[PDB]
């Protein structure tokens, strides 16, 4: 209907993530909902999340939808009036949006310390989180070089290099097949994530997993920068266990937590063993 | 009650673990009407020592039934309070059951829960109501910690089984067999590969249960497992206990199977309930284990037995391990009534409850 | 896991003296992260114990329960229904017939159309006109009546299977009356029940204010 129009118009901010826009659309449609019962609202918003992930096939949209449903259930467990409960839901959603829209800056502030002077950083594709981290690092009078792969499916590496050149940072574009070649000249690898699975692994661009192995074979540190709304309760046993709704040439793949050193979220610097703890404490 | 002394010569590495015999029994040193121990308690101890009850859930359920009967047939003496009297009375029973056979993790957790329940009984409340409350608490524990937990684990594991899969199981586990039968009943079409090992050969308990359900099953011994793994899709293993460090304590042929499965890129799945989680840790299969009857290793091969008189050789000693410890790096996930968690989430579940 | 959360559990209480009249369903406060999936038809939560959960949006409910599944939510209360919304034929007469009791039909002394008012149950009943009335806003305080009406014509214990069997009976009645199946989706089962009962009433009317309202359509 018109929910897709609003969701696609909310993505006029180039810095706004897809999951953030989906959550904003869900909150707007919860505000404008004329329902008088909690079950009808839950069902309508569930079908709306279904439509949203039908429009955008990213894992972040599904993660945000599940987080919104869990927040709805948590707010409904308390008051049980659906009027005062609705006001509480509205104010809590406002506060949650205001707190989650500034998580990238906090991630950058807490992650930019791990970058030394004169080190070499390896990135896979274009991501706003790595860009903000590198900007916060170069703002602290740090000097380093950046290697970025081209990400052949959609040339996001050239876009990342063009965005980094405006920051006066030496950047070099390498091919996807030359990952194992420049791995010895890189001091650390920093990648983003589209979704963090239960065990601790990530779900990212197709050329990420093969880069986490080549780093593990050389004891290179491998850091993942991702927000908190990307925590999804999924457990892929292998590359085939990933749902086809997210992969569709595959557009995404899974990386095991044993190849990940640290995660930098708005909750802080965590190990791959903390995502499962957070998901269990949330009772999603 | 006298102590059960060790039979045979023990290994220099397992010198701190008691080794008993199946023929040895303490009943010959007790009364026919039991005086110090309860009749249900000595019956349970004899059934444990003779090997009639060996399954983890089965052993724990039998222990809880015996405890229910003991609490029912127990009356408090004057000047005494039930809260302390019952706990102080149950200690010799547990020590005798341990001397019969080393207690498992489920039995330890059940004993701890029962002690916590008996200590929590009020002082001014009556006894005729306290015994009924304890019986109802034990019944609710059995209902919500074993049955509903197994149902939830089967429901969580059903979504991980696909059509055309080749599942590999080991030994005899109630949860694994229940999951396989429920998955076959729901509509999943696959085949199972049953792996067995000497001397118990309890894998046949699962095989004959999968044929009666109509599931295509294969049978082979453990040393040939590396031959069948290239065609295996997933490995379902049962666990007796999940240690606080993430290690999995199970049958002696579990860690080896998980190690060989890693070399063939086969995901290893472990199934266990949250009531078997232990706060203790363990780094190897040497600090704590169980030494079974060494006479079980004697096999009838041809027309003579090579180990018929192994005790005559002073340097010859037989080793019969029952348990094994698998490190967390060889386990992919654990299916509990809370869902599918990583092998690093064991303390979290221990901290929530 | 999030699709398993509930808000009110339908306490299926099927006592057996007469299954067509005194079988009732009352909702109690039970969130408790229910084990099975939950389906919401019209503000009513049903646990998918026998059937499974299905995704996507299809034409009718038969398209869902032919594979052995049920949609997450479908009906007039959903903004994005899993089934295609459709209007109906004789809702006006079923609403205008909401002022008479069944004693008004039995005092007339004819059993011809009283037969026609026995399709969904077999016992002479007319509460479908009270359900399909204009005043009857489908919100709270009305789940019990609808669920009891569904259970009374379901011949089962699992509410989802009773819903499926009621829809199958609706389709069988439409086929027996020579009507189409595309005119009867799974969108609003009560309105289709009322339309079928009113059509049978119109068909049986010539064998006889009530007569005027019945013959007002031809």
């Amino acid at each position: 209907e018109l929910i897709e129009y609003f969701k696609s118009q909310m993505k006029e901010d180039p810095d706004m993530a897809s999951a953030v826009a989906a959550i904003r659309t869900l909150l707007e449609f919860l505000k404008r909902d004329k329902g008088e019962t909690i079950q009808g609202l839950r069902a309508n918003l569930t079908s709306a999340i279904e439509t949203l992930c039908g429009v955008d096939s990213s894992v972040a949209v599904s993660s945000g939808g599940e987080l919104f449903l869990r927040f709805i259930s948590l707010a409904s467990l308390e008051y049980s009036d659906y009027s005062k409960c609705k006001k509480i839901m509205i104010e809590r959603g406002e506060l949650f949006l205001r707190r989650i829209s500034l998580s990238r800056n906090k991630i950058a502030d807490l992650c930019h310390t791990f970058i030394k002077d004169g080190a070499t950083i390896l990135t896979h594709a274009y991501s706003r989180v790595v860009l903000r981290v590198l900007e916060a690092a170069v703002a602290a009078k740090k000097r380093f070089s950046v290697y970025v792969t081209e990400s052949q499916p959609d040339l996001s590496g050239k876009k990342m290099a063009k965005a980094l050149c405006h920051l006066n940072v030496p950047v070099t574009v390498v091919l996807d097949a030359a990952v194992g070649y420049i791995m010895e000249k890189a001091d650390l690898v920093i990648v983003g994530a589209e979704g963090v699975v239960e065990n601790g692994g990530i779900i990212n661009k197709i050329g990420t997993n093969q880069m986490a192995v080549c780093a593990k074979a050389q004891n290179k540190p491998f850091y993942v920068v991702a927000e908190s709304f990307k925590f999804v309760r999924l457990f892929p046993l292998n590359q085939q266990d990933v749902p086809d709704k997210f992969k569709y040439h595959p557009w995404v793949d899974y990386t095991a937590p044993s190849l990940i050193t640290l995660l930098f979220t708005d909750l802080g610097v965590l190990t791959p063993s903390a995502v499962s703890d957070e998901l269990i404490k949330l009772y999603l | 009650v006298p102590t059960r002394k060790d039979y045979g010569s023990k290994v220099s590495l397992f010198s701190h673990l008691p080794q008993y015999s199946r023929q040895n029994s303490l009943t010959q040193f007790m009364s026919i009407p039991s005086s110090v121990i309860h009749p249900a308690m000595v019956r349970l101890g004899l059934q444990y020592s003779q090997g009639l009850v060996s399954g983890s859930n089965a052993r724990c359920i039998a222990l809880l039934r015996a405890l229910q009967q003991v609490i029912q047939d127990y009356t408090t003496p004057p000047n005494e309070e039930l809260s302390r009297d019952l706990v102080n009375k149950l200690k010799p029973y547990m020590s005798f059951l341990t001397q019969c056979r080393p207690l498992s993790a489920s039995m330890h957790n059940a004993i701890k829960f029962l002690n916590k329940e008996i200590t929590s009984v009020g002082s001014s409340k009556r006894e005729e109501e306290a015994k009924s409350e304890l019986r109802a608490a034990i019944d609710r524990y059995v209902q919500e910690k074993i049955v509903l937990a197994a149902q939830a684990i089967s429901r969580f594991a059903y979504q991980k089984i696909s059509n055309g899969d080749v599942i590999l199981v080991y030994g005899c586990s109630s949860l694994v067999s229940r999951i396989l039968q429920e998955a076959w009943t729901e509509g999943r079409r696959f085949r199972v590969v049953v792996v067995d090992s000497r001397p118990w050969l309890e894998g046949r308990h699962t095989l004959r249960s999968l044929v009666h359900a109509g599931v295509p099953a294969s049978y082979l011994l453990i040393p040939a497992a590396s031959y069948v793994l290239p065609e295996v899709s997933k490995v379902l293993l049962g666990a007796h206990a999940l240690l606080a460090n993430g290690s999995v304590m199970s049958r002696v042929g579990t860690a080896q199977l998980a190690l060989v499965a890693r070399a063939h890129n086969v995901p290893v799945l472990v199934c266990c309930e949250t009531y078997k989680f232990c706060e203790r840790v363990q780094t190897d299969a040497f600090v704590s284990n169980e030494l079974d009857d060494p006479d079980d290793l004697q096999c009838k091969r041809g027309e003579h037995v090579a180990l018929a008189n192994w005790q005559n050789h002073a340097s010859l000693r037989l080793l019969n391990l029952v348990y094994d410890v698998t490190p967390p790096e060889l386990v992919d996930l654990v299916i509990t009534e809370l869902g599918m968690i990583p092998c690093s989430s064991v303390p979290v579940v221990l901290r929530v409850k | 896991m999030n699709s398993q959360y509930m808000f009110d559990y339908p306490a299926i209480n099927i006592d057996v003296r007469c299954h067509r009249l005194l079988s009732s369903v009352s909702y109690v406060a039970y969130n408790k992260f229910h084990t099975h999936d939950v389906s919401t038809y019209e503000h009513c939560e049903i646990p998918l114990e026998k059937l499974r959960l299905g995704f996507g949006r299809r034409n009718s409910l038969a398209d869902f329960y032919s594979l052995g599944e049920l949609p997450a939510s479908w009906g007039p209360a959903c903004y994005f229904s899993s089934v295609k919304p459709m209007m109906y034929t004789f809702q006006g007469m079923a609403s205008d017939l909401s002022r008479f009791d069944l004693t008004s039909f039995s005092r007339k002394g004819l059993p011809n159309v009283l037969k026609a008012l026995s399709w969904p149950l077999g016992i002479p009943d007319c509460e479908i006109f009270s359900i399909c009335s204009d005043r009857f806003v489908r919100g709270l305080q009305t789940r019990d009546q609808l669920m009891s009406y569904i259970l009374r014509m379901g011949d089962s214990h699992s509410l989802d299977e009773c819903i499926v069997q009621a829809h199958k009976k609706i389709l069988q009645e439409a086929r027996r009356l020579g009507l189409s199946d595309e005119h009867y989706n799974g969108y609003d089962l009560f309105r289709e029940i009322g339309s079928l009962v009113c059509l049978r009433l119109i068909n049986a009317e010539p064998f006889d204010d009530v007569r005027t309202v019945i013959r007002s359509y031809r």
